């Protein structure tokens, strides 16, 4: 006759994290489901990141864009950071147009009609030019743990 | 006695694995030996892994 | 293995047919013969018989090509018949 | 995303009624350690029995 | 960046050659990763030969030991530069200091 | 019209008997081979075979039928209707052409496919050859000894293989020494026509005997 | 004679062809693996021997002797890569081809 964990409370304290609660255990199962429960959450939870990225007048990674401070691995980085929902696909495919000075943010997404963006004041490059602009595509999907691009165009 | 020279330049992105040679300012050397996964570390009690 | 698993009770149709005929792979004429008719997916260019296909002058000589190079990949062209449009895994779901 | 791989143990190689030897294989990279952590805490701290 | 220096990484970046030191100081006009454009300040100007300096950044290029000498413009746009000055970062840069 | 395949077909130490014409197809589809990558599908064994001409320049074909399967060689009646019918059922009616491949380069792969062609046609011709007896109480010496299996050579450049199921107990064969017996393969083999001899049956002494007596 | 840097190379197919251009010179950008090639370059045949199928090809390709053997100057592996920078160099009087 083991009394059996419930969830109790769901503390919402700010918009990325949350305090969980769990009652109650007998004396050992606090520990036990604890370091459990964390590493299964740090090893294998469903995640929603970007695999692949074709910008428009970029051969190779290593190259530069006329008009933006930035190159395009840094680009690539930026969107490498880059949180963001997809609700009913396997793979998606977002589209970016933006044209003139100033910050190209991650709210300039031409979002479908399932993806969602949680962060939009996310930066990812400087336009610098009345005239030059950048057109790229994106293609986020679903996963579980780290895939490099040496494994897998 | 040469016609043409083609050069082309190949641009590896070289990242880390066990083998690599790190070492700080003070001369602790060292083959990293093992690259862990996140879960495995040991963390403090606010919750960051070292 | 029991006692932690009772701790834890309170927590646990052809699709190029389909595409288009601008979606093949070949240029957009060899599609643009068959949209001579108003088809532009290549289901409906298998609802009728290649032969009448063939009956058309809005065919020519390399759209005839054209047609055996898509039909070779076992995708088009083979003489397919429907009601309509679905059969029954192009069902509403 | 969710259909990991899924174990069966293998062998059960007991010496003596009282005494076994029990492997499993293959678990997920990391899970061979939070099981035989969670079976040796549950095993050692709570288990019913009289004396 | 080193958290814990001695001080001493901006002369061995800026006394170095992998920095796109500021010879005349003044305003930035056009920043991009190819290029840096300053406008020179009316008070360190000469008064012929009117004068816009054009920072050439060096791009991804092989350098001896087969590392990548990249230079990284570090400044914004509309930015005011002194005469002595960091503009672009260089290979293991980082705002005119050293981080190796 | 160069006349060079012309003296190159009356070369003819050993295709005289064999079929010359068919053997510059051969050659032709062999030069044409070699270096190809991209065109469509590969070449065509196919061609207008004029002997005058003698670089007979590899054709395509049509093939007219009356069903979907072989795309590049398909054809209907309906279809034959913009030839205002000409077509008839099943015909290989040739619509189409094909050209070379190279130079310096592709060449001595050309000559590797020629080679290859060679082989194909000398395989054809060493069938037909042992179709010619089709089995009978010859001899011959062996020359390799392979795992369950023995190599003999004959006359005329011929190889014939001895099974070991067919061969005797404690009787073991090796090379330098002569054995006689009735093959019984000259059909349908491996590439051509493995002699397979059988030195145990009893037809096999029947004219044995007969050699003495 | 002197060698031949375009694509026309023998003993290769579609599988080695795709990642170059039609004049030998791989592309900038082309994300290549350990063991392909980058340039093809034709000549290595020396003086090896033939036969009388050989002699089969001499009058039917205009090539009095057609070599003795050919195989496109392919590379080694060990290392990845993306080809960001392609240059090409000519002595002069030596005609410059379509990517020179």
């Amino acid at each position: 006759e083991f009394l059996k964990p419930r969830l109790v409370d769901i503390e919402q304290v700010s918009s990325t994290h949350a305090k969980v609660t769990l009652e109650p255990l007998e004396r050992g199962f606090g520990h036990t489901l604890g370091n459990a429960l964390r590493r299964i959450l740090l090893s294998s939870m469903p995640g929603c990141a970007v695999t692949e990225v074709e910008i428009d007048g970029v051969l190779h990674e290593y190259s530069t864009k006329e008009g933006v401070q930035e190159d395009i691995l840094e680009i690539l980085l930026n969107l490498k950071g880059l949180a963001v929902r997809v609700q009913g696909k396997d793979e998606v495919i977002l589209t970016l147009n933006k044209s003139g000075i100033g910050p190209v943010t991650a709210a300039d997404i031409t979002h479908d009609g399932d993806v969602e963006i949680v962060k939009p004041q996310h930066v990812i490059c400087h336009l610098t030019d009345e005239n030059a602009s950048i057109s790229m595509r994106i293609k986020v999907q679903r996963g579980r743990g780290y895939v490099p691009a040496s494994t897998r165009e | 006695g040469v016609l043409k020279i083609v050069k082309v330049y190949l641009a590896v992105k070289r990242r880390i694995q066990p083998g690599d040679k790190m070492a700080g300012r003070h001369g602790n050397k060292g083959v990293i030996s093992k690259i862990n996964p996140i879960e495995d570390m040991p963390y403090d009690e606010n919750g960051t892994p070292v | 293995a029991t006692i932690l698993a009772e701790q834890l009770e309170a927590f646990v149709f052809d699709p190029i047919l389909l595409r288009p005929v601008d979606d093949l792979e070949l240029t957009v004429r060899s599609a643009n013969c068959l949209k001579a008719e108003a088809i532009h997916y290549i289901g409906d260019l298998v609802q009728r018989t290649e032969v009448e296909l063939l009956k058309t002058p809005n065919l020519g000589k390399k759209s005839l090509t054209e047609i055996k190079d898509v039909l070779a990949s076992r995708g088009l062209s083979l003489g397919m018949r429907l009601e309509n449009w679905p059969p029954a895994s192009i069902a509403d779901e | 995303v969710t259909e990991f791989l899924k174990p069966r143990l293998v062998d059960i190689e007991q010496v003596s009624s009282t005494h076994a030897k029990v492997t499993l294989e293959p678990l997920e990279r990391g899970f061979g350690h939070t099981l035989g952590n969670a079976l040796r805490r549950i095993l050692l701290s709570s288990m019913p029995g009289c004396a | 960046k080193p958290l814990v220096g001695t001080g001493m990484e901006r002369a061995v970046a800026v006394d170095s050659g992998v920095t796109a030191v500021a010879k005349r100081g003044g305003v930035v006009q056009y920043v991009d990763a190819s290029r840096i454009v300053i406008k020179v300040n009316e008070d360190e100007m000469y008064p012929g030969e009117a004068g816009i300096d054009i920072y050439n950044l060096t791009k991804y290029t092989r350098s001896n030991q087969n590392t990548c000498i990249n230079q990284m413009p570090c400044v914004s746009l509309g930015e005011p530069v002194e005469r002595g000055d960091v503009l672009a970062d260089g290979p293991s840069t980082d705002l005119g200091e050293l981080a190796l | 019209m160069n006349k060079e395949i012309l003296a190159v077909v009356e070369a003819v130490s050993n295709e005289k008997a064999l079929p010359r014409e068919k053997i510059f197809e051969a050659l032709e589809s062999a030069l044409a081979t070699a270096t190809k990558k991209k065109y469509e599908q590969e070449i065509d064994v196919r061609v207008q075979i004029d002997r005058k001409s003698g670089d007979f320049d590899t054709f395509r074909r049509w093939l007219v039928v009356d069903e979907v399967t072989q795309p590049t060689k398909e054809i209907t009646l309906e279809a034959a209707r913009y030839e205002d019918e000409s077509l008839n059922l099943g015909d290989y009616v040739e619509d189409q052409i094909e050209s070379v491949t190279f130079d310096r380069i592709t060449t001595q792969t050309a000559k590797q496919v020629i080679v290859q062609k060679v082989r194909e046609a000398e395989r054809a011709m060493v069938v037909d050859q042992f179709r010619e007896h089709e089995g009978e109480i010859i001899t011959g010496v062996v020359k390799k000894v392979n795992r369950d299996n023995i190599s003999l050579d004959l006359g005329n450049n011929a190889e014939a293989v001895i099974l070991r199921e067919d061969m005797l107990p404690r009787e073991n064969f090796r090379p330098g020494d002569r054995v006689r017996g009735v093959l019984y393969s000259v059909r349908p083999e491996a590439r051509g026509a493995q002699l397979f001899v059988t030195r145990s049956k009893p037809e096999m002494l029947i004219e044995l005997f007969r050699i003495e007596v | 004679g002197p060698e031949e840097i375009t694509a026309d190379i023998p003993n290769v197919g579609e599988a080695a062809l795709s990642k170059l251009d039609e004049s030998g010179i791989v592309y900038i950008g082309a994300e290549v693996t350990g063991g392909d090639i980058l340039v093809g370059k034709v000549t290595p045949k020396g003086e090896t021997q033939l036969t009388p199928e050989e002699k089969l090809l001499r009058a039917i390709f205009g090539e009095k002797a057609s070599d003795v053997k050919d195989s496109s100057l392919r590379v080694p592996n060990g290392v990845s890569g993306t080809v960001i920078d392609v240059q090409v160099f000519t002595r002069d009087g030596v005609e410059k081809d379509k990517r020179a």
